[PDB]
């Protein structure tokens, strides 16, 4: 279930342990998914109010939303989580292909006329 | 004054710098293209013009430092890109 | 959400409303890639 | 007025042998001589030459002598042995554009209307072509003394001829980068041509050295071309020029893929032609 986006069922299993305590393991598991939701807020979403992403984990209103809201963005606002969905700068690169392809075309010319 | 990054300006800015109204600057810039001191295009709906070529002016001993420095790293691009051709293309010609 | 987070699909979800929108990503031709699909095979055919 | 020139290896060596035959002067001499040839279709040609008896002294260096008796008699001889051949201009040995080479052309302009000069090299080392030719104008600008006799370099190249290529290719026997395949362009202009951009790059850097230190003329007629260069610098990676490029190339590598794809099938067919050759040779021959 951790492979796909099964989250809520995983937090049902969390507790729904039939075998024994497993507490030290499900607390590492309680974290290594805390940073996972703490990344899952960072996708292209709308203005999330102070209830939805407040209750997606397992909290009512501590300052753990201040721990993550000051750790990452989606900053504390007027019932507001801020979307800095920019994704702008990285395209329009010809020069890096104008170096790599400058390598590759010469590599074509090496095994084309030069006898091997 | 505007660099080669944009060199694209608006009729509001022209109306400010020449303090003349909106419905005269087009008649000014068509005259400027007719003289041929400037070469560019006119968009009307976005109120911007794409100036490309300008009349070459004169300058002091300060701008030649800028053209010196623009020349300078333009040299090392030829050095750096040429060195890939020398080093990588070495087995094709001794 | 993970399907965006890995790279199986791009666009957003209006989680408030519920609809999932997806952009129309066309022109993969000028998106420098089938050059790579070539360059895998050019070198291979020179090798054979 | 005149588009470009054509220079033969006969005149090209035929300056250098004269530089040898006055090479016993030791101290100092320039080789100056008379250039002969035709010009047709506004294409200049150079076929033959000789050299005039000539001396010069550094003290009072405005004195020169061209023996016009030698000129008239030897050109009369050359007209007699070849009426097709005629005068075309002159040449000096040209290390660095000597001073009398502003009115040598005025001394002999009564012979040829476009009395053209040729500057050569006797110590050949460069990454270009050590053959130069100017042309006389007395162009008028719009500031100061108008009519100014300034030489202007028309472009130049070494012309061939079907007769002389036998002797040229015979006298090489040394190295010849023929089999022009995918390699010969890479070195005749892609390796070497970038160094061709290196020297013209470095030349304006050398002119630039007057920043507060060099010679007296500041700019006037130099910086309109430089400002024109920096205005004329090409477009940056934002547009479709990227997608037309990417788009462009992407079409070319298709044809590359097809050609390489057929080449392997060709060589494989030769392998089958080899198998049939060796097998039906082992049992038959033994």
């Amino acid at each position: 279930y951790l492979m796909e986006g099964s989250y809520n069922k995983v937090f049902l299993a969390k507790g729904n342990i039939p075998a024994e305590s497993y507490t030290f393991f499900i607390d590492i598991l309680l974290d290594t998914i805390r940073d996972e939701i703490a990344g899952c807020i960072e996708k292209a979403y709308e203005k999330i109010l102070f209830t939805e992403a407040t209750r997606i984990l397992f909290f009512n209103t501590p300052k753990k939303m201040t721990d993550y809201a000051k750790k990452r963005g989606w900053v504390l606002g007027p019932n507001n989580y801020y979307s800095f969905a920019s994704q702008q700068q990285k395209p329009e690169d010809t020069t890096i292909p104008s170096t790599e392809l400058a390598k590759q075309v010469i590599e074509y010319a090496r095994q084309l006329e030069m006898i091997v | 004054t505007r660099p080669a990054n944009h060199r694209q300006l608006t009729f509001e800015e022209i109306a400010k710098s020449a303090k003349i109204t909106v419905n005269e600057v087009e008649l000014l810039v068509m005259k400027a293209l007719s003289v041929g001191l400037v070469k560019g295009s006119i968009d009307e709906v976005d109120k911007r013009v794409h100036m490309t070529w300008v009349q070459p002016r004169v300058l002091d001993l300060q701008q030649i430092k800028g053209m010196k420095d623009r020349l300078e790293f333009w040299c090392t691009d030829v050095k750096s890109m040429e060195m890939l051709v020398e080093h990588q293309a070495h087995d094709i010609l001794t | 959400a993970k399907a965006i987070r890995d790279g199986v699909i791009e666009a957003s979800i209006n989680h408030e409303k519920g609809y999932v929108q997806s952009k129309e990503m066309i022109d993969i031709y000028s998106t420098r890639e089938p050059q790579l699909a070539f360059h895998q095979r050019i070198s291979f055919c020179l090798d054979i | 007025a005149v588009q470009k020139v054509v220079v033969h290896p006969l005149v090209l060596l035929s300056v250098v042998d004269h530089f040898n035959r006055i090479g016993k002067v030791g101290n100092q001499k320039r080789v100056v001589g008379v250039l002969l040839g035709s010009w047709q279709k506004k294409v200049l040609d150079v076929s033959n030459s000789f050299a005039v008896p000539f001396d010069e002294d550094d003290k009072d260096d405005s004195v020169w002598f061209l023996d016009h008796d030698y000129l008239e008699n030897m050109y009369g001889m050359f007209k007699k042995v070849n009426a097709r051949e005629r005068i075309v201009g002159w040449y000096h040995t040209g290390p660095k554009l000597h001073k009398n080479d502003i009115a040598i052309n005025e001394l002999m302009k009564r012979y040829c209307p476009n009395s053209v000069l040729v500057i050569i090299d006797v110590k050949p080392k460069d990454l270009g072509l050590p053959t130069e030719a100017y042309i006389s104008v007395e162009e008028v600008h719009d500031d100061g003394t108008p009519t100014s006799k300034t030489f202007e370099h028309v472009t130049s190249e070494i012309g061939a001829e079907e007769a002389e290529e036998v002797g040229v290719e015979h006298l090489l026997r040394d190295i010849k980068d023929t089999t022009v395949g995918t390699l010969s362009q890479r070195i005749t202009n892609q390796v070497h041509g970038l160094k061709g951009l290196n020297s013209k790059l470095l030349d304006i850097r050398s002119y630039l050295e007057k920043v507060a230190t060099g010679k007296l003329p500041i700019n006037h007629q130099i910086i309109y071309q430089l400002q024109d260069v920096f205005n004329l610098l090409p477009d940056v990676s934002l547009q479709e020029f990227v997608k037309a490029f990417y788009l462009k190339t992407n079409d070319q590598m298709v044809v590359v893929y097809l050609a390489s794809l057929i080449r392997s099938v060709v060589a494989l067919h030769n392998l089958i032609n080899n198998k049939i050759a060796n097998r039906d040779a082992e049992k038959k021959e033994g």
